[PDB]
């Protein structure tokens, strides 16, 4: 019942209107369409992956202005983003130039979609490391010095304690 | 004062 994405668009009809649905593991949907109040179209998609999925709108097989929009999926209101964990020097304090380092847990939470943003006076380089013993490593590296605000969010929900505030100093 | 955005996914498999 959430609208995945809502378009007002005037003086079309719905049976010309189709949105495919593009999925992380590349599976594409055909999403359904329903015309709300005003033009208002509400377009949903039940998904079977987390993540970030494209759609194509077109009106009579053209794309229709803003198309290929594209949207995020969860939480699935099961759990389960606040059994993850995080921690690390990395997100506390950093220096400009040096990789960054956190630990991520998330064998509490299970299987889904994990994200890291980075947000702040520079664009960060992420690195993800997968270990055996159920913990991620994340390093970032961002170029500027300032106050970065550092999200872990698990089906687009954020863990505990994030966003974390991290200042980011000259190094010395 | 620029802010700018940097994200990555993951995707977690069943443990």
């Amino acid at each position: 019942s959430h609208c995945d994405l809502s378009l007002k668009i005037p003086e079309i009809s719905i049976q010309d209107m189709t949105a495919q649905v593009t999925s992380p593991s590349g599976k594409t949907h055909e999403a359904e369409i329903v015309e709300g109040e005003n033009h208002t179209y509400c377009i949903r998609f039940v998904p079977a992956e987390m993540g970030t999925h494209t759609v194509s709108v077109k009106y009579k097989g053209q794309h229709v202005p803003g198309s290929p929009f594209q949207f995020t999926v969860g939480p699935l209101g099961e759990g389960g983003a606040h059994k993850v964990r995080a921690g690390g020097p990395g997100l506390e304090r950093a220096e400009a130039g040096v990789p960054a380092e956190f630990s991520i847990w998330t064998r509490e939470a299970g299987a889904g979609g994990l994200a890291i943003a980075v947000e702040g006076p520079s664009k960060a380089e992420i690195s993800f490391e997968d270990r055996k013993d159920g913990s991620c490593g994340v390093a970032y590296v961002v170029q500027e010095p300032g106050d970065y605000e550092v999200s872990v969010k698990f089906n687009e929900e954020h863990i505990p304690d994030s966003p974390f505030v991290v200042p980011v100093a000259s190094p010395s | 004062e620029k802010r700018v955005a940097s994200s990555v996914f993951i995707t977690l498999a069943p443990p």
